[PDB]
């Protein structure tokens, strides 16, 4: 891990969607980590901040504020990468931006944090690509054809001694 | 005396998987609440050994995952065991992104009796081409690691003969995250392997080996030479990453008033470079430190 | 049709399933669970639990406590053994009134592995000999022998 929660952030006081990675507590980990986001803490701009060790990282894309958070040190460049990089996702993933259109493509949504980044690793590039590794695959499908079809094969001389018999 | 639970299993019906969608996405937002009555349980029961809908299962599964599980009806909610036949059959399957993505589930997954014979199930799905089912092992067994060791016990070791086989970085890097995590020595032996190689080598997994020589010299120390002999090869030091953290190891390792110097350089340079400022900040607060 | 093939079914209880599933045979462990397969006939499409009567598996089947519609009991017919305890199990089937919504088929198998019993020895012997709100003709397979089965079950989904 490198991170225990991604989520993604609308203005509203809240944080428009997010998935914990790993479950104990309640959301006041989270749920206090929402409030205090919403708060801002009616601090002016910057699109970092850190306080108590614990980075808050947030880019703000529009009314829209991706968020990281982490505690203990990182290397930066990679990360505003991420930010970004969220930032050149989405409208991919879930449709453009409106949070509708991600509240129909939530699974979708939560599937790229998984995929895209495995416990604060950089998986991969190539969003189409990472379309690819499930619910889109290859393997499964050259099996099945010949496959389905000798058991059908065996089927349909079945159906035959079913038919008859 | 009737409820809306049956409206949405005449909706599944009625679209098939289609519907059920829409019925994941309300039973989700219901799950999201805490909330729901049972019996639904009933029709995915019945329908889902038989069915595909791969994504549904997706969804069906995550939610299984999120949710609990030992679930007042156990533990398990009983079946635990007998679906999972199914499934450690996609587990099994073939189809490796299928298994892979299990398996990303999987490492999300804890539940026992079903594991047990997947234990032998994983064990071949790692002999898989595929170094992205492969890694997701590596995920799985720090899953392991902790939950239950054991019921694997023979692991470290195996894994680290399984480094020899291994060649395919993105492992690698994993392999070691955890490899030290159950044991440092491994990777040690390996270390002393590799001391020459290293600078051939992709930085992330080069990484992780920082982290872990740390802790142990505060405890003990006496190890140096072979250490140093690379380390100045690590007086190369060029990502931004790498140099980063190169010269912050330093001082961790180091206060010489050459090994001052060392570091000092490395940062104005750095910084000299540099252009987000938030991270010139903070070089002065361990400057600050200093 | 909800048919049911019970019996612990690890034995090949699923080779028989697996037989007539690909043409195959017992490539799995032993399998106590639901194994499932729809098969189309009249179009009715036959869903199948091949499930071990091991332990649990026979002690829990509630949620399949539902309403039968098709009987395959497949058989050791080595087994002449359970078949009494069986016997004594079975009652509460009968003592089920779900378990009276089906014309079915006992299915002797595993013939050529070992032996088997007469068709009225083992008939008797189950307790099968005393049905009839649900009919009972009765069918004789195997594991690597069975034929005719069909006409067993002609009448039974045209019942």
């Amino acid at each position: 891990m490198v991170l225990l929660a991604a989520a993604v952030c609308t203005k509203a006081g809240k944080a428009i969607v997010s998935r914990q990675f790993v479950e104990m507590t309640r959301t006041r980990i989270e749920g206090l980590l929402a409030a205090f986001p919403k708060l801002m803490n009616t601090g002016k701009q910057h699109t970092f901040v850190e306080t108590e060790s614990v980075r808050y990282v947030y880019q703000p894309m529009e009314k829209l504020y991706m968020v990281l958070i982490t505690t203990k040190n990182s290397n930066i460049l990679e990360d505003l990468e991420t930010l970004r990089l969220f930032s050149r996702v989405i409208p991919e993933y879930c449709r453009a931006l409106e949070e509708n259109e991600i509240s129909e493509h939530c699974f979708d949504l939560i599937f790229a944090f998984d995929e895209i980044v495995a416990l604060g690793y950089r998986e991969n590039v190539n969003l189409a690509q990472i379309r690819t590794f499930t619910e889109m695959d290859s393997h499964e499908e050259k099996v099945f054809r010949a496959v389905r079809e000798t058991q059908e094969r065996e089927a349909k001389a079945e159906m035959r001694r079913k038919a008859k018999e | 005396e009737p409820p809306s639970e049956i409206s949405l299993k005449n909706d599944l019906e009625k679209g098939d998987v289609k519907s059920k969608t829409e019925a994941l996405k309300k039973v989700i937002i219901m799950i999201l609440n805490g909330e729901k009555l049972p019996g639904l349980l009933m029709t995915i029961i019945r329908f889902v050994l038989p069915l595909q809908d791969h994504t549904i299962k997706k969804l069906l599964l995550v939610f299984w995952e999120i949710v609990p599980k030992t679930t007042p009806d156990g533990r398990l909610l009983h079946e635990m065991i007998l679906v999972c036949d199914a499934y450690r059959k996609d587990l099994q399957h073939p189809n490796e992104f299928i298994r892979g993505s299990t398996l990303r589930f999987l490492c999300k997954l804890k539940e026992a009796e079903l594991l047990e014979p997947l234990m032998p199930a994983i064990r071949a799905c790692l002999e898989h081409r595929h170094s992205y089912v492969r890694r997701n092992a590596v995920l799985a067994i720090y899953t392991i690691y902790r939950n239950f060791e054991h019921l694997i016990p023979d692991a470290p070791e195996l894994i680290h003969d399984f480094l020899v086989n291994e060649k395919d970085a993105s492992c690698k890097r994993n392999a070691f995250m955890m490899l030290i995590h159950a044991d440092q020595d491994r990777a040690l032996d390996y270390l002393s392997t590799c001391i020459d190689q290293v600078q051939t080598f992709g930085d992330i997994l080069q990484l992780v080996i920082v982290e872990l020589i740390y802790k142990v010299c505060h405890a003990n120390p006496s190890e140096r030479a072979r250490f140093i002999r690379c380390i100045y090869n690590l007086l190369q030091s060029s990502s931004p990453a790498v140099k980063y953290e190169a010269a912050g190891t330093l001082v961790t390792l180091s206060s010489a008033p050459t090994a001052i110097k060392a570091a000092a350089q490395c940062y104005i340079d750095l910084i000299i470079k540099e252009s987000d400022n938030n991270v010139k900040l903070i070089v002065l607060d361990r400057l600050v430190e200093l | 049709m909800r048919i049911l093939m019970v019996g612990l079914d690890g034995a090949g209880k699923t080779t028989v399933l697996y037989k007539l599933k690909l043409g195959e045979v017992i490539t799995t462990i032993p399998t106590i669970g639901f194994n499932v397969e729809t098969v189309q006939y009249k179009n009715i499409s036959f869903t199948v639990w091949d499930v071990g009567g091991q332990d649990r598996i026979r002690s829990l089947w509630r949620h399949y406590y539902r309403n039968t519609e098709g009987v395959i009991f497949v058989v050791d017919s080595n087994d002449r053994s359970r078949i009494g305890e069986a016997r004594e199990v079975m009652q509460r089937m009968l003592n089920e009134d779900e378990l009276r919504n089906a014309a079915w088929l006992v299915f002797a198998n595993k013939q050529d592995l070992p032996e088997a019993m007469s068709a009225a020895e083992i008939t008797e012997k189950l307790g099968l000999h005393s049905i009839r709100n649900r009919p009972w003709f009765i069918q004789a397979t195997c594991a690597t022998s069975g034929e005719g089965l069909y006409e067993g079950l002609e009448w039974l989904s045209n019942s």
